[PDB]
């Protein structure tokens, strides 16, 4: 129990908490691309980088323990400048693709984007570009719009238990994906779609069909399994378009088969 | 007084010129492994206080002080985990070739300083890492290390002080970031060497998650001679928070390249017309020089003139010691291609990990192929200057400074130089619309 | 090639609020209504000067 | 190089591959070098292992079998052995030539060199001849700066302080098995030409060199004074 | 072969094809596949091509960069706004 | 009087004022579309898509 300040407000947290676990608990969103809720920390991504008095370099906030008496600042103008840069580093090479991404209306890079960036580009040359790999006929892959963000791998390893990705080469020309062609066949493999932030991975059935904006969302429970999941079912009109996860934490926590 | 002209009796690196064995006969006949059970028989508080007292700095690059950052290794470990002490042999820095000497010349002082060190952070294992392209060294160091299993110095009665001791050769490929202490555990433990997000540090949890360490080589190499020859014998070398010899690798443009070893904070006019034969065509053909490594930035001609050769005069010029690499250019060198070729450099050496380094290497990289040819935009220096200050200090490690640091340096010292080929560029091409596509792939 | 102050950094949003008590209201209501006293304690000095100096 | 597998007939999951007797005693060696929890700490060694016993390549199977050997997943292997150059995942030339171009090496002619092992072997900077004798790749510093220009053959052995023409005699040397290693000039390793300018001292550099100091009297001044200062 | 068979959907993207392209004209409701059939393989002297689907920019759609380094050499690749497929030359 | 420039068919310039004052501004615009920008593209179909996002509040505004 220390007592840390978040934009010059006093607030009382836990000492085993990380920086965006009191500003959450605080009521202070920040954007985020690499972690999540259930998966180990990783600190690739810089996204939610913050500032803090008397540490001259930006910290990450996800992966970094919060320290008594420190203070957080994520409304000055340096934490802005911050977000910014890493907004045009990470949409330097993100390929003009929002038309024909499904991820469009749903993005967390274009939400971000809007909401922290600098809103205009200056990069003026050729972007990489990356052959797409078949994982069968639930995910479809379009791998321009990976940013090497790691979540499907530690998703795979530590949630699905199988270990079929990785990360090969150095540098820009780094690849997501397993180095030879291999289906990723496996149960809850469409979930780790759900994982991904950007439209590298999407949901092969729910392919071009619909958009986010002209759909009507109910809750409900499976019935394929025993197990009572916590469902989400999409429609469109008199026709179902998809089904999602809900969280429940007594049931299928946040995934389903 | 004026730092220099060391004698050769103060010489560390005996062996640098080959003048005789440099195996375990040679290496007794030069007085190595020489009142070492004398040195393990006092405590490693004693050694730590020692080196402590000498002023020895780290020789990697970074120069911090080598006495602290061993003690800030665990007296104990009530798991009963081991502790680990790593030697940073890899050497991939452009411009550094001074541990390549040391290993291929003087491999029983690294594995007695390794010894002496272990015993000090009480550590069970010594881990020595050599990159991939050091295949001679990595073969002589292994030697030596068998003869030192053979003739009983390290592993079981290591110099029959009842410590156990074991000393490992782990050959890494090419990689520039496996020189980074993370990376170079990651790499170590079975992976691709990517770095690791500090805090924790490897002091608390490093290789295999127990404690560790990563230095140079030079610091352990040199850590035995300091103990015989005591602290202040070390410390009388050097202006104060400088202290100690240094071995200088020069090469470039200069009529003697060579690699010698000087007493420290020594001049650097001083040292290259006095080892190197002085730079080709004189002192008024000099056009800059590169102090340190690759990731220091570059120096014009009229700090040149006067600066010394040690961390805070170097760090009060805007520049740094480093590795100890003095690169000399002429006035026939391009500045631009120069740098261009360090950020071709840095852009491949990149991990890829994090964002801000993976993509601003490209950029970089990019826009300097287009200034190069002076097809660019006068905005576009300060767009790069603007560039190299978001990558740095942005990312995991220490890397995107080192990529951010020349570009910087190269811009302060001949942005009219830039100008200059932008406008010849311009004036022998007449252009009126301007593209909204990209630039052309080069 | 600029593009870091592409977007308003002060913008005209600030907004002023002014709050007053009742103006036909005393001094012994206004130290009760704000619980510094109590109705049983009035035309007493010392309550008064109690409530006052805590209510200042 | 390309981050994945390229379809290769023969480099497919059909083509065999076994650890000899010898390499297995070597294998057994080197996890006897690390602790037996952290076998996958061995995947850097054994690769070197495969590239010395197929040609200085390593294959896709014999990747898969370095991963059962250390009961670790494929995906690691492909990992290790993708993010490290040293590491050829394809067949390459007899004579593979690393030439090594960063700016202390460039300064002193790396182009020019270059420029004569393009014109001697008929082969461009980052391509395998014809007839598969040779293959020009251009690497980063090889940490000879001293001796620049410099050139490294199979990742095995350095040649340092080339010119044009001794970069071709060098080349028909190693085309011929009787090459010299090190510098191909007067130069002794690292010391620079026109001899050396330290070190003079013969005297004392031929004969027993010894530093005696008493450790025991060093701790007993030691332990008093830190007391002294503690009291 | 058999559409539904498995090579067919697998090199297909999982997705039941039709080598006469004439079902379209009533599902999709124009004669476009066909159109776009009808275009040869444009065969590219690097790795890596931009596509506009125009001579200028803002005639077309926007700046898009297809990878030709494939796995298999000389795989062609498939614009996704432009039905244009390129290949590297040889 | 200019032969070719565009000011000699007439005397009135309606961008004269503000590429005068907003010139970076003025660039940015001419330069960059949601053609060949990742940020513009993404402005184009968040502002067509959702629209813009505005501050809660009250206002009052007459003419
Ligand atoms: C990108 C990068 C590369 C490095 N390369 C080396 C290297 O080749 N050798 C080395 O000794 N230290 C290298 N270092 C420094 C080490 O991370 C570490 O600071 C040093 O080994 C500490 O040892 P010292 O106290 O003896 O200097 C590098 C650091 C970075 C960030
Ligand atoms: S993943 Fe898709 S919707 Fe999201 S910003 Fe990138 S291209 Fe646009
Ligand atoms: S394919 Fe997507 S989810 Fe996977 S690592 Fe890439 S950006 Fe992250
Ligand atoms: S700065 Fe570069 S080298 Fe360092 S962790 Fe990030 S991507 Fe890797
Ligand atoms: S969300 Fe913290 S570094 Fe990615
Ligand atoms: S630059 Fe070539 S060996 Fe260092
Ligand atoms: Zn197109």
């Amino acid at each position: 129990q220390i007592e840390i300040f978040i934009d010059g407000k006093p607030a009382k947290v836990d000492d085993s908490y990380t920086i965006f676990q009191a500003c959450y608990e605080n009521g202070v969103i920040v954007p985020r691309f690499c972690y999540h809720e259930r998966l180990s920390v990783a600190g690739n991504c810089r996204m939610c980088l913050v500032e803090v008095e008397n540490v001259p370099k930006p910290v990450a906030a996800c992966a970094s323990q919060v320290v008594p008496g420190m203070k957080i600042k994520t409304k000055s103008e340096k934490t802005r400048i911050h977000r910014g840069n890493v907004m045009e580093f990470l949409l330097a090479n993100h390929p003009l693709d929002c038309p024909i991404c499904d991820q469009g209306g749903e993005c967390d890079l274009q939400d971000i984007s809007s909401v922290y960036g600098y809103g205009i580009s200056r990069y003026n040359e050729y972007k990489r570009a990356v052959e797409d790999k078949n994982y069968g006929p639930l995910v479809a892959t379009s791998m321009n719009r990976c940013i090497h963000c790691t979540r499907c791998v530690r998703f795979a390893t530590q949630i699905a238990g199988v270990e079929d990705l990785g990360k090969t080469g150095r540098g820009k020309a780094a690849e997501i994906g397993t180095y030879v062609e291999k289906t990723f066949n496996t149960e809850l493999s469409g979930n780790v779609v759900d994982v991904c932030p950007v439209g590298a991975l999407t949901n092969a059935p729910y392919a071009f069909t619909s958009r986010p904006w002209e759909l009507k969302s109910f809750y409900t429970s499976d019935v394929f399994d025993t197990l009572g999941s916590a469902i989400q079912v999409d429609t469109r009109g008199p026709e179902i378009m998809r089904v999602l996860p809900r969280i429940h934490e007594e049931i299928n926590e946040e995934w389903i088969s | 007084r004026s730092y220099g002209n060391l004698k050769d009796q103060d010489r560390i690196f005996t062996n640098l010129y080959r003048d005789g064995d440099p195996f375990v006969k040679g290496a007794l006949k030069r007085g190595d492994w020489h009142q070492t059970k004398e040195i393990l028989s006092n405590g490693p508080e004693w050694i730590i206080d020692e080196i402590k007292k000498s002023g020895l700095r780290g020789r990697g690059g970074a120069g911090f002080l080598s006495g602290l950052k061993y003690s800030f290794m665990p007296k104990v470990n009530p798991d009963g985990r081991p502790s680990y002490l790593v030697i940073n042999s890899d050497e991939s820095e452009p411009g550094t070739c001074k541990d390549r000497e040391i290993l291929r010349n003087d491999p029983h002082k690294l594995v007695e300083g390794a010894l002496v060190v272990g015993f000090s952070m009480r550590a069970r294992a010594a881990y020595i890492y050599i990159r991939g392209e050091f295949w001679v060294e990595a073969n002589i160091l292994q030697q030596a290390i068998d003869e030192a299993y053979a003739k009983g110095f390290i592993g079981k009665n290591a110099c029959g002080s009842g410590y156990d001791f074991d000393v490992y050769i782990h050959r890494g490929a090419g990689a520039y970031i496996c020189g980074e202490e993370t990376g170079l555990i990651e790499s170590i433990e079975g992976k691709a060497g990517q770095p690791r997000v500090k805090p924790p540090f490897p002091a608390n949890a490093g290789l295999y998650g127990c404690p560790t360490t990563v230095t140079n080589v030079e610091t352990v190499a040199v850590c035995p001679t300091i103990m015989r020859r005591g602290a202040s014998w070390f410390a009388s070398f050097g202006r104060p928070n400088n202290a100690g010899t240094k071995l200088y690798c020069i090469s470039g443009h200069v009529n003697n390249p060579c690699t010698v070893e000087e007493e420290m904070s020594i001049p650097l006019r001083e040292l290259l017309e006095k080892h190197c034969g002085g730079v080709r065509g004189g002192w008024d053909n000099l056009l800059a020089v590169i102090p340190g490594g690759s990731s220091v930035p570059m120096m014009p001609k009229n700090v040149c003139d006067d600066v010394l050769m040690d961390f805070d005069a170097l760090k009060a010029v805007g520049s740094g010691l480093g590795t100890a690499a003095v690169i000399v250019m002429d006035k026939s060198t391009d500045p631009i291609d120069a740098i261009l070729r360090l950020s071709k450099f840095y852009k491949h050496e990149s991990c890829g990990q994090c964002t801000p380094c993976r993509e601003g290497t490209g950029w970089i990289v990019d826009v300097m192929e287009r200034l190069l040819v002076g097809n660019a935009d006068y905005a576009e220096i300060d767009m790069l200057q603007q560039v190299t200050q978001q990558i740095e200090m942005h990312t995991i490690c220490a890397l995107g400074d080192a990529a951010a640091w020349p570009v910087q340096g190269l811009i302060k010292n001949f942005r009219e130089e830039i100008e200059d080929r932008i406008d010849s560029y311009h004036a022998k091409h007449p252009q009126l619309k301007k593209s909204r596509k990209s630039n052309p792939q080069i | 090639h600029n593009i870091r102050y592409h977007h308003e950094i002060h913008t005209s949003d600030q907004t002023y609020h002014s709050s007053y008590d009742p103006v036909g209201e005393t001094t012994t209501e206004r130290l009760v209504r704000y619980g510094y006293l109590n109705k049983d304690q009035v035309n007493n000095a010392e309550a008064v000067a109690a409530a006052a100096k805590e209510f200042q | 190089r390309l981050a994945a597998h390229r379809k290769n007939d023969d480099n497919s999951d059909s083509v065999p591959f076994e650890f000899t007797p010898e390499n297995y005693k070597e294998i057994e060696k080197i996890l006897a070098k690390y602790p037996l929890k952290q076998k996958r700490s061995a995947v850097m060694p054994l690769l070197y292992l495969v590239q010395e016993q197929n040609n200085n390549w390593v294959p896709l199977s014999a990747m898969k079998k370095i991963a059962k050997l250390l009961e670790m997943p494929e995906i690691d292997v492909y990992e290790v052995a993708t993010f490290y150059t040293m590491y050829n995942r394809e067949p390459v030339g007899k004579f593979h030539l690393q030439i090594c171009g960063t700016t202390p090496c460039q300064l002193c002619g790396s182009r020019e060199i270059t420029k004569a092992i393009e014109e001697y072997t008929q082969t461009k900077l980052g391509h395998t001849s014809a007839d598969g004798k040779w293959t020009l790749e251009e690497v980063e510093c090889l940490g000879a700066c001293s001796n620049a220009p410099m050139i490294q053959v199979n990742n095995k052995w350095v040649y340092e302080d080339l010119t044009t023409e001794n970069v071709v005699k060098l080349l028909k040397d190693l085309e011929s098995g009787t090459d010299k290693k090190g510098p191909q000039n007067h130069r002794n390793q690292v010391e620079g030409p026109l001899g050396r300018s330290t070190l003079k001292e013969k005297d004392f550099l031929s004969g027993e060199i010894r530093f005696s100091r008493d450790f025991a009297k060093a701790k007993q001044d030691w332990v008093a004074q830190k007391e002294q200062e503690r009291i | 072969l058999n559409p539904y068979s498995y090579e067919a959907l697998k090199e297909n993207h999982w997705l039941v094809s039709d080598s006469s392209k004439k079902n379209s004209e009533w599902t999709h409701k124009s004669n476009a596949e066909q159109l776009i059939a009808k275009v040869p393989i444009i065969y590219v002297d690097s790795n890596i091509v931009r596509c506009i689907g125009g001579t200028e920019i803002n005639a077309g759609h926007p700046q898009v960069y297809i990878q030709l380094d494939t796995r298999k050499h000389g795989t062609p690749q498939t614009c996704k706004y432009c039905g244009l497929r390129y290949a590297k030359k040889m | 009087l200019n032969k070719e420039n565009f000011n000699r068919q007439t005397t009135v310039l309606p961008h004269l004022v503000l590429s005068y004052l907003n010139k970076n501004d003025y660039n940015l615009k001419n330069t960059k579309n949601d053609y060949n920008s990742m940020e513009e593209l993404i402005t184009h179909f968040k502002y067509w898509s959702k629209g813009l996002k505005v501050e809660s509040g009250y206002t009052y505004q007459s003419v």
